[PDB]
């Protein structure tokens, strides 16, 4: 899975 | 470039009201919207997202980048989740930052307007 840069992960 | 016409607008509104809104308010740190007479308008939900994208993430003459701010990081995540194809497009001075964030709050109010 690719997490974007400067991108909050809190909707997961 | 990206065309916000296929996004899940209702989910993005729920995300804004649930968690993004409070972060723009925090950023504004007591400065009120009446400090700034010039506003930026928008005309429909995708046009509002287009302008939200531009003011959140594009450098300007007076505000070099808001991309590291919490409200921006949360905006990016919401667009990544609820706008099909948005994430693919993202793989590749501070004197106006408060004005810019105040304008963003107004663009979101129009995005959020009841139908
Ligand atoms: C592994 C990446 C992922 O699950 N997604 C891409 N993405 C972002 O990178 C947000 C910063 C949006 N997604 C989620 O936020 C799930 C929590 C989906």
């Amino acid at each position: 899975c690719h997490w974007l840069e400067n991108c909050w992960r809190g909707f997961c | 470039m990206y065309d916000f016409t296929n996004c899940d607008f209702e989910k993005i509104k729920a995300a804004y009201l649930s968690t993004i809104s409070k972060d723009l308010i925090t950023y504004m740190s007591g400065t009120k919207s009446t400090e700034f007479n010039n506003t930026v308008s928008c005309s429909n939900r995708p046009h509002c997202l287009t302008e939200i994208q531009s003011l959140t993430f594009n450098p300007t003459a007076g505000c070099a980048s808001l991309a590291k701010e919490m409200f921006a990081m949360k905006t990016k995540a919401a667009l990544a989740i609820w706008c099909p194809g948005y994430s693919e497009t993202q793989i590749n001075t501070t004197n106006k930052c408060l004005e810019q964030v105040s304008q963003l709050q107004g663009l979101w109010r129009r995005f959020n307007r009841p139908l």
